[PDB]
RNA sequence: UGUGGACCCGCCCCUUGGGGUGUGUCCAAAGGGCUUUGCCCGCUUCCGGAUGGGCCCGCGUCCCAUCAGCUAGUUGGUGGGGUAAUGGCCCACCAAGGCGACGACGGGUAGCCGGUCUGAGAGGAUGGCCGGCCACAGGGGCACUGAGACACGGGCCCCACUCCUACGGGAGGCAGCAGUUAGGAAUCUUCCGCAAUGGGCGCAAGCCUGACGGAGCGACGCCGCUUGGAGGAAGAAGCCCUUCGGGGUGUAAACUCCUGAACCCGGGACGAAACCCCCGACGAGGGGACUGACGGUACCGGGGUAAUAGCGCCGGCCAACUCCGUGCCAGCAGCCGCGGUAAUACGGAGGGCGCGAGCGUUACCCGGAUUCACUGGGCGUAAAGGGCGUGUAGGCGGCCUGGGGCGUCCCAUGUGAAAG
């Protein structure tokens, strides 16, 4: 059993991208999908689609990179240079609207889970609500 | 403790021409002439590459040396500029320039700063009417800095104000050589002051 | 350590050991001599460093040091202690204040006169 | 407002008095983790109407004795000795850490 | 030395004595009644209870008992007497007792 | 009883009181019940005595007793003027 | 006398002893002054306000587990005592309980707070002055009187100590101001005034008020100010260094002129207008009267003299170097390290850097020290994985739906004194 499914998915992606995979698979759960729906919209990934493997529900996440660079090590830049888990079991984190952090002077995001649903640090700020600071991406 | 000692000796150790002497410093004999090297038995010997530190320690000594102010006061003013909104340098310099003794020198009632400082201490100066014998008095925008009435007949004040006829004054200031009055129009902008100092290094020295 | 562990035991604020039990850690402490023997420097050095055994008011009998070119301390000389070790004499952690009590101040001293307790020379 | 608390009846070995164990969750002041914590209040039961495993509300009352400054307000849900259980066992291993011979 | 605050002490003792006396009475008569009633003395029992009630309310007149201290006193009395006459009493003088 | 009096708040040789409702027993510059004004004896500013006749009246009505000086300052502000 | 209120009981409304009502019982008082035949100051009972306070509750509040089990008034009843009042607060009787690793009990240390200092912050440290609360008034116990005390300048007893002792027997308590003495590295005047603010009492006049308002002493702290300004040699003398030509101190001085701290003379405060008194009603309102400790002080005006400088440092860190003396000596030394012969490091000197009525030292607190790491650390070989396992409490939990809404989030509102 995974101790933290969300921290798992965030990683499957972190890992997949360093070897420049085409897409990685993560077991499926609504919450996980809601998160993807954001990476997707915020442009951190090409997108995700629901598949099945050996009968079990997964979430094919199609990753995104940059252009093949020039010089030694022509490996593309990362779209997702960073994707780190914050509120975790054993150490939950909750922020008030006036406390939602501003990721990378704005250039990045933060995904909270509010009672108004999963949202980015702007989306939530705008709706004027805070919640559990799920992760941080940039 | 306003120093009270050799002043052309400070221009020499400063490498830069400091006009903390007023007259004389404007005529071939400034001591800086025929001795652009620091005062001392080793003055002329070749200098060693000053340490990042020194470069700032000197730079501050220069600025402060100019307005002839104690480090005690100089610091407390800098710190005040640290709290105010705006480029600390622009506020620091503006604040140093608001000193009554300094303003007096500007309006030319005195050839130097130390002469001005005395003209302040001996009541020869007036702010908006009443006198003020505090060199540190801060002149805000809109004050009329004049010469003490019962003082306008002093030989030192005559030839000093006479030499101001025809001479232009800082843009932020206003002078009326007739009635011997003056006007602190506005806090000078960095631009307005052309000091031989990079305050940036100063903000850095007090940032240790 | 896990958060649970920290929550469980937390971190430990380690304390500071006073390297000068001049008790009450007071600025200075008064004492009377007992011995005025001389001592020999540590490894790298050699000389005849001057030391005094002071029986402090703080109920402490400790070794002080007598700084300066030369002194005048004897058996029952009351002196003032100030703390400050001597890196060449292990066990000598306190300095004795020249110019206080029976401790005369270094005569004919022009430089660091403030220390060594010596009045301004009346240069005519 | 007279404070109202909710806990489990861990004991009724008293005449008109029940021990109510109340729990409380909250973030750690420095470590953030949401920690648990509890305290037992001696509630007043004049008609000894409540028994072990009853979850009752407790209400801030005017003093009935030392230790007793609370009265049993009502019943929330009954019959859950599963809770009493824990409290009991937490006490179980207690008397097994000293000089008794290690016999527990 | 010397401080005429001694006058205060001097006075407190006369007060201390005056108070002490009014109470002794009350207590002494209060028992008296809690006794006749205890023995079912319908009339003479209430009777005294009435005088007690009085010295009580009276003590409260000034600063002996005062407050609701007198009130307690009375309550405990009219209470006890009524419950002790609960042995075939039948209140006769009907002092401080309601039908 | 409760009172309306002054509380010394200036500085040496620079007295500035603070017309205030306090309990008769408290300190002078102690903890007050409510501030209702201020007064500058040396009248160094065109504004050397503000009062708030409303509040002043509230307390008078419920028992507050004013010092002689305080009553003077209250009157100057017309706390008791009924005309 | 009974407006009323107290108590028993009943009923009603409330709902832990709140409010109402009925019968019965119980309970009031003080007089004084005149502008004397009615005003004033008081008095009594009751309801209410206002202010102050008691008691109770949730949560928070240092170190050691080399302190792990503690308790019998202990825990809870019933009845009583007691109190303004709840309560083992106390008591009689009954029941057998209560508390603890979410650290009981024990040991150590400590008055708590608003705040203060320091830190980018999180945090660390701290609680002096001023304000709030609490506790104590030589040590221990106790109650009396009172609206209130278990009462710092009230009382009683025991104890320790000191003065009186016609030796039986007494009298005392500065942690109130000032002062003395002792301890210590160290902490002030046996001050002036009640003028002002505040307090007690008095109808008032007024009295009392070491609360307070002032002065005094101490660079102890902070801020302001001074010891001068301008001109003055391709540069005195002296001291210094010298590749002996020179180079340095230095425009510094001398010296000319100018302003003129100190100090002298004249004037001279604000803080004070109320209380009181007269008119008016002892009201609103108007009129007058007395009242400054600080102080002849501040401040104003006139006159008027060039009129204190010091301390630290100059090997790297760290701003500033030469000569001489000394020779592992004498000595320096925060750390690294300097001295056994040509020491930028000792001592002196000239010179120089720093700061300046101060400068340096010692002690102590935060910082730098992400060097206890929550923000913000680690454990193969640097300090660090438990010799291994079983599994107790505990921490932690996969995918979908529903209820609840404790955690979490949001809104409004109350609170968050003053000082800072
Ligand atoms: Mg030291
Ligand atoms: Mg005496
Ligand atoms: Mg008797
Ligand atoms: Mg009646
Ligand atoms: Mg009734
Ligand atoms: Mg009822
Ligand atoms: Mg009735
Ligand atoms: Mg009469
Ligand atoms: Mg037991
Ligand atoms: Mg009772
Ligand atoms: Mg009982
Ligand atoms: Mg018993
Ligand atoms: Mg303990
Ligand atoms: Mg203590
Ligand atoms: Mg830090
Ligand atoms: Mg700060
Ligand atoms: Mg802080
Ligand atoms: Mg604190
Ligand atoms: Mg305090
Ligand atoms: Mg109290
Ligand atoms: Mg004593
Ligand atoms: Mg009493
Ligand atoms: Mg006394
Ligand atoms: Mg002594
Ligand atoms: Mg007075
Ligand atoms: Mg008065
Ligand atoms: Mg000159
Ligand atoms: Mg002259
Ligand atoms: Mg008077
Ligand atoms: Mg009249
Ligand atoms: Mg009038
Ligand atoms: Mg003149
Ligand atoms: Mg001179
Ligand atoms: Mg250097
Ligand atoms: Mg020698
Ligand atoms: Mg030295
Ligand atoms: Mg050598
Ligand atoms: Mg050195
Ligand atoms: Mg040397
Ligand atoms: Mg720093
Ligand atoms: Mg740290
Ligand atoms: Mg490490
Ligand atoms: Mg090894
Ligand atoms: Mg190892
Ligand atoms: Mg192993
Ligand atoms: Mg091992
Ligand atoms: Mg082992
Ligand atoms: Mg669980
Ligand atoms: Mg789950
Ligand atoms: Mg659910
Ligand atoms: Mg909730
Ligand atoms: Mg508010
Ligand atoms: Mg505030
Ligand atoms: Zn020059």
């Amino acid at each position: 059993m995974l101790t933290d499914p969300i921290a798992d998915m965030l990683t499957r992606i972190r890992n997949a991208t360093r070897v420049y995979k085409e897409s990685t698979d993560v077991p499926a759960s609504r919450f996980k999908e809601e998160i993807l729906r954001i990476l997707a919209r915020e442009g951190f990934i090409k997108g995700y689609e629901r598949v099945d493997v050996d009968g079990k529900p997964y979430l094919r996440v199609y990753l995104k990179y940059g252009p093949r660079r020039q010089g030694p090590d022509p490996r593309p830049e990362q779209v997702i240079h960073h994707i780190r888990r914050i509120s975790k079991p054993g150490r939950r984190v909750y922020v008030g609207v006036k406390e939602i952090p501003r990721v990378r002077r704005g250039l990045g995001i933060a995904i909270l889970s509010t009672s108004k649903g999963v949202l980015t640090d702007r989306e939530a700020r705008k709706l004027g609500v805070g919640g559990e600071l799920i992760c941080e991406v940039w | 403790g306003r120093y009270i000692g050799p002043v052309c000796r400070l221009c020499r150790r400063e490498g830069v021409k400091l006009y903390l002497k007023g007259e004389r410093c404007y005529s071939p004999k400034c001591a800086m002439e025929r001795r652009p090297y620091p005062p001392g038995q080793h003055g002329q010997k070749r200098a060693r590459r000053p340490s990042d530190y020194a470069v700032r320690l000197r730079e501050k000594q220069k600025l402060r040396r100019i307005y002839g102010i104690s480090e005690r006061q100089f610091r407390n003013l800098f710190e005040e500029a640290s709290k105010k909104k705006g480029v600390t340098g622009s506020v620091f310099l503006g604040l140093l320039e608001s000193r009554l003794d300094n303003v007096v020198y500007r309006l030319g009632f005195a050839v130097s700063r130390r002469q001005a400082r005395q003209l302040v201490r001996h009541g020869h100066i007036t702010v908006n009417g009443r006198r003020v014998d505090l060199p540190s008095y801060r002149v805000r925008p809109g004050d009329e800095i004049a010469v003490a009435e019962k003082s306008r007949n002093l030989e030192l004040i005559r030839q000093n104000l006479e030499a101001m006829k025809g001479r232009k004054v800082g843009p932020w200031l206003s002078l009326d050589v007739e009635g011997m009055k003056g006007k602190f129009l506005r806090l000078p902008d960095r631009e307005d002051l052309a000091l031989p100092v990079n305050e940036q290094l100063v903000i850095e020295f007090y940032s240790r | 350590p896990t958060i649970n562990q920290l929550v469980r035991k937390g971190r430990e604020k380690v304390r500071k050991k006073s390297k000068v039990p001049a008790l009450k850690g007071a600025p200075f402490r008064r004492g009377v001599c007992t011995v005025v023997r001389t001592v020999t420097p540590k490894k790298p050095n050699s000389a005849l460093r001057k030391v005094a055994k002071v029986r402090l008011t703080s109920g402490y009998e400790v070794t002080a040091y007598i700084p300066g070119e030369g002194h005048n301390l004897q058996e029952h000389s009351v002196v003032l202690i100030r703390g400050g070790r001597v890196k060449d004499l292990p066990g000598v952690r306190y300095h004795i204040v020249r110019g206080v009590y029976d401790a005369a101040g270094v005569k004919d001293r022009k430089k660091s006169r403030s220390k060594y307790g010596t009045k301004k020379p009346k240069e005519a | 407002p007279k404070k109202v608390l909710t806990g489990v009846v861990v004991s009724d070995k008293m005449q008109k008095t029940v021990t109510v164990l109340v729990e409380r969750q909250f973030p750690h002041p420095l470590y953030g983790k949401v920690i648990k914590r509890s305290k037992k209040y001696l509630a007043h039961d004049p008609e000894e109407k409540y028994k072990l495993g009853d979850v009752v509300e407790i209400i801030e009352s005017r003093p009935i004795s030392k230790r007793k400054r609370f009265r049993v307000l009502r019943l929330v849900e009954s019959g859950r000795m599963d809770l009493v259980e824990k409290y009991l066992i937490r006490r179980q291993n207690y008397q097994s850490l000293s000089k008794r011979g290690g016999k527990a | 030395r010397n401080l005429s605050a001694l006058k205060r002490h001097r006075q407190s003792l006369k007060r201390r004595l005056r108070n002490k006396a009014k109470k002794s009475a009350i207590k002494t008569l209060s028992k008296k009644a809690v006794q006749l009633a205890q023995e079912g003395k319908a009339e003479e029992a209430l009777k005294i209870m009435r005088k007690a009630e009085s010295l009580i309310d009276k003590a409260a007149k000034g600063s002996t008992l005062h407050k609701n201290a007198a009130a307690r006193r009375k309550s405990r009395l009219m209470r006890k007497v009524r419950q002790l006459l609960e042995a075939a009493g039948a209140p006769l003088i009907g002092g401080g007792l309601s039908a | 009883m409760v009172k309306i009096r002054l509380a010394r708040f200036g500085s040496k040789h620079n007295p500035h009181y603070r017309i205030v409702v306090t309990d008769a027993r408290r300190k002078r510059d102690g903890k007050y019940i409510e501030k209702i004004g201020y007064y500058d004896p040396r009248k160094t500013t065109p504004d050397w005595l503000k009062v708030d006749v409303e509040r002043a009246r509230y307390w008078l009505s419920v028992g507050a007793q004013p010092t002689d000086t305080a009553r003077r300052l209250l009157r100057q502000a017309g706390v008791f003027r009924q005309e």
